[PDB]
Order: structure tokens, then C-alpha cells, then sequence
């Protein structure tokens, strides 16, 4: 689970 | 300069596409490296792509089959150590296919992320933020990963893992990048491990974004979401982002009034404790730990969890409604609930005011516990700001923390006017 999606 | 230019061969060689309009620059932009437009662009318009086979993650990594082998020893709270090994593998080898996209990552000695200041400075700096609190348990999670996962993973395997980066510097540093860089794909429930999107993680962020992500069966596109006139930098979204989360992950912060989507948090026990605190009898108290617990059935409370306040409008809306709801209701109308959906309705500022008296007694008296959480009140964080000449003379990570900390109070203070 990594944070910034876009 | 000549790393941009190595940067965009390396594009070239790899597939990656960007437009004609777009630029690479150190140059007008709000820090590091940033994009540009060279021309106005349009709405709806393509700025580039990348195939993903040029993303960098455990699964194109060079030993992404070891690692996929022992994904059960490499397990964490995290889920990136995978991911972490692999940067560390790649840094290290000799022929990395992605060292001409390396050359443009920050200098890893100097990233701003509070995790990297002295403890007594941000847990004195940035109290009541939810930032010391994230950062400690960053930091305990980091050291146990580093000590009984990653360093004996690395020493298991000397050939793939040079000497060099057994660092636990270097791992934190890592952690830092993946955390500031790194990009997740939504699902669709086993979240996708975070990826690095070369190009696309040259991009600044900001709230009054003109730029967003969008993923494909072969490839990532970045668009353009509104006109971007010549000349003007391009912003990525990197989320709906509050300023304590931006400081915590990525080691920045918007000035005020640029964050339109910050907030402040209260923590679902404070509300606990308003209402407790507004208990006359030990019957009275052993009565609101009822109502508490049916919202723990719901899912609507818990005890780590916290209430989400923006600006204009609550974001943890159906959660706050339900909690109002169910510790102000008649205790007779509360048992024939305990016995027989939830909540609707938004919670903003022109709605707020028209509520129950208990529910904006309950709230006020929250938000009063909330704002006794900081060293100090809002007006002193607010001479700080108003007075250009003294905040120009507090230190860069003080004036990082008053934005954090300023911000918060706003909303928290918008919220007490608004219950009177
Ligand atoms: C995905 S990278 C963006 C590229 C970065 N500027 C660089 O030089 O490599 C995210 C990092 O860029 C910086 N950044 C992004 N948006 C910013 C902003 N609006 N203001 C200040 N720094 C920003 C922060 O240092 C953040 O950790």
C-alpha cells in the first residue's frame, strides 16, 4: 500500500 | 541539466512518450525539479505516457522472482519492503536499466521529512498535530523491518546486495522516497503494493491541481484537468491532502489559504470524553459507554480512529452524524434502538449552526478538549503569521510547523463559532 493513487 | 537530458533518452529507449508542449525544469518551479508548459494546453489533454514496463516496482525489478518467492518472510505493517529491496537491489547494480531515472531523485541526505529532525523538535514543533505520533510509529516500524527482515534478507543474499547499502541511514532514506515518490493503483480487496512512475514523479503537487493520473491496461496517461496556460507549472494531485499529512509524507506544506483541502482532527474518544465529562452520576457515565459501544458495532467509532474536519464540511461525515446522533438521543429512544441504516446528512458550515443543541454542545465541548492538545492557542500562532517580518525570522521548519499547526486551529476554531 503505496500512498499517492492518481 | 545533462541528468534531464540522460533522463529523456532514457524515456526514448523505454517507451515513454511525453508531449511536445511539456518540459523538464529546475526553473520557476515551487521546488526541485518540476514540469512545464512550453505551450498552453487544453483541458482533457494528453502531457505523456508511460508503458508499465518502465515502472520500477518488485515485479519488474531484476530479482522480482526471488522476491515474489519469499513474500511471506518479507511481510510488514507496510507492505513495501518488497518494494524497498528492490530499490536497494537496483541501486546497487552495476547495469540497473533504470540508473539514468535515479540520477534525477533528490539528494538523499537532504530530504525535509520531520522523521529526519531531532526528536525534541517535532515532537515540541508540531504537538497535537498527529504528526510526532505518526512519525514514532514510522520510525519503530523502520527499525524492526531494517533489523529482523531487511538486513538479514540482504546478508542471506550477499551477490544481489553489496555492502554499501546495508545502511540503515539508507533505508530510512528509502522509506522517505517511497513515501514522497512512490504511487499506489487503486483496486478494482488486497491493495497494490506502491510502484515508482518514472515522469510522472517529477510532478509538484498542490490542492488547485491541473494534472491527475490515469491508469490503463498497458500503460499510465497523465492529463491535463484544466487549461494550463504557456509557461505555467504543472501540478499533480498527490490526494486530497492536509497540510499534516503533506509534512509528514512528502516534507512540505501549503502556505495559508492555499491548502483548500486541509484538516483537523478530533479523536473519537475526545468525544467520548465530552460526554462523560458532562455526566452527573456513575449511572450517567456506565450509560454513555452503551451508547459507545453500539457505535463500535456500527463501525462509526473506534478507539484509534478520529473525526476529519475540512474546511467547508466535515469528511467524516456519516461517522460524526451517527456519533451526535446516538450519544444525545433519549436513553428511552436509545433502547428501542439497542433492541430494532444510519445518519444521513452533511455536516458543513451553514448546516452545522442548525442543529440540536445537545449535538453542538457535544461538538463544542470536543473541539475545546481538541484545542487544549496544542502547547498553544490559535492567536499565538496567528501573530506569528500575521506579522510578515517575524515569521520571515522563524526558521524554515518553524514556519513549516506554524502552517501545520495554524491550519489546524483555523478549522477547529471555525468549528467553536459555529457551535456557538
Ligand atoms: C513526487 S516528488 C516531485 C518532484 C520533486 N520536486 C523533485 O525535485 O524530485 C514529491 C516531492 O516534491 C516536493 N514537492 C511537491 N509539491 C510541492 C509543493 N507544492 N511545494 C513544495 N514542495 C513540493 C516535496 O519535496 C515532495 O516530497
Amino acid at each position: 500500500e503505496t500512498f499517492k493513487s492518481i | 541539466l545533462d541528468p534531464v537530458a540522460c533522463f529523456l533518452s532514457w524515456c526514448r529507449r523505454v517507451g515513454l512518450e511525453l508531449s511536445p508542449k511539456v518540459a523538464v525544469s529546475r526553473q520557476g518551479t515551487v521546488a526541485g525539479y518540476g514540469m512545464v508548459a512550453r505551450e498552453s494546453v487544453q483541458a482533457g489533454e494528453l502531457l505523456f505516457v508511460v508503458p508499465r514496463a518502465a515502472l520500477l516496482s518488485q515485479h519488474t525489478c531484476s530479482i522480482g522472482g526471488l522476491l515474489e518467492r519469499e513474500r511471506v518472510a518479507l511481510q510488514s505493517q507496510s507492505g513495501w519492503v518488497p518494494l524497498l529491496l528492490a530499490l536497494l537491489h537496483e541501486l546497487q547494480a552495476p547495469a540497473s536499466r533504470w540508473r539514468p531515472y535515479f540520477a534525477l531523485w533528490p539528494e538523499l541526505g537532504r530530504l525535509e521529512h520531520p522523521m529526519f529532525w531531532p526528536e525534541e523538535e517535532r515532537r515540541c514543533l508540531l504537538q497535537g498535530t498527529g504528526v510526532p505520533e505518526a512519525v514514532e510509529k514510522d520510525l519503530a516500524n523502520i527499525r524492526s523491518e531494517y533489523q529482523s527482515i531487511v538486513l538479514p534478507f540482504m546478508e542471506a543474499h550477499p551477490d544481489l546486495f553489496s555492502l554499501r547499502v546495508r545502511s540503515l541511514e539508507l533505508y530510512h532514506q528509502l522509506v522517505a522516497l517511497v513515501m514522497a515518490y512512490s504511487f499506489q493503483e487503486p483496486l478494482e480487496k488486497e491493495p497494490n503494493s506502491p510502484v515508482m512512475v518514472p515522469a510522472a514523479d517529477i510532478l509538484n503537487h498542490l490542492a488547485n491541481h491541473n494534472a491527475n493520473l490515469e491508469y490503463s491496461a498497458n500503460c499510465l496517461r497523465m492529463v491535463a484537468t484544466q487549461p494550463i496556460p504557456k509557461g505555467h507549472e504543472i501540478f499533480n494531485t498527490y490526494g486530497q491532502m492536509a497540510n499534516w499529512q503533506l509534512i509528514h509524507m512528502y516534507g512540505f506544506v501549503e502556505p495559508y489559504p492555499d491548502n483548500t483541502d486541509d484538516t483537523a482532527d478530533i479523536q473519537m474518544v475526545t468525544v467520548r470524553e465530552a460526554a462523560l465529562q458532562g455526566t452527573k452520576t456513575e449511572a450517567e457515565r456506565h450509560l454513555v459507554y452503551e451508547r459507545w459501544d453500539f457505535l463500535c458495532k456500527l463501525e462509526m467509532v473506534g478507539e484509534e480512529g478520529a473525526f476529519v474536519i475540512g474546511r467547508e464540511e466535515v469528511l467524516t461525515e456519516e461517522e460524526l452524524t451517527t456519533t451526535l446522533k446516538v450519544l444525545c438521543m433519549p436513553a428511552e429512544e436509545f433502547r428501542e434502538l439497542k433492541d430494532q441504516k444510519r445518519e444521513e446528512g452533511s455536516l458543513t458550515i451553514t448546516n452545522i449552526p442548525k442543529l440540536k443543541a445537545s449535538w453542538r454542545q457535544l461538538l463544542q465541548n470536543s473541539v475545546l478538549l481538541t484545542l487544549q492538545t496544542y502547547a498553544t492557542d490559535l492567536k499565538t500562532d496567528q501573530g506569528l503569521l500575521s506579522n510578515k517580518e517575524v515569521y520571515a525570522k522563524l526558521s524554515w521548519r518553524e514556519q513549516q510547523a506554524l502552517q501545520v499547526r495554524y491550519g489546524q486551529k483555523m478549522i477547529l476554531h471555525q468549528l467553536l463559532e459555529l457551535t456557538s
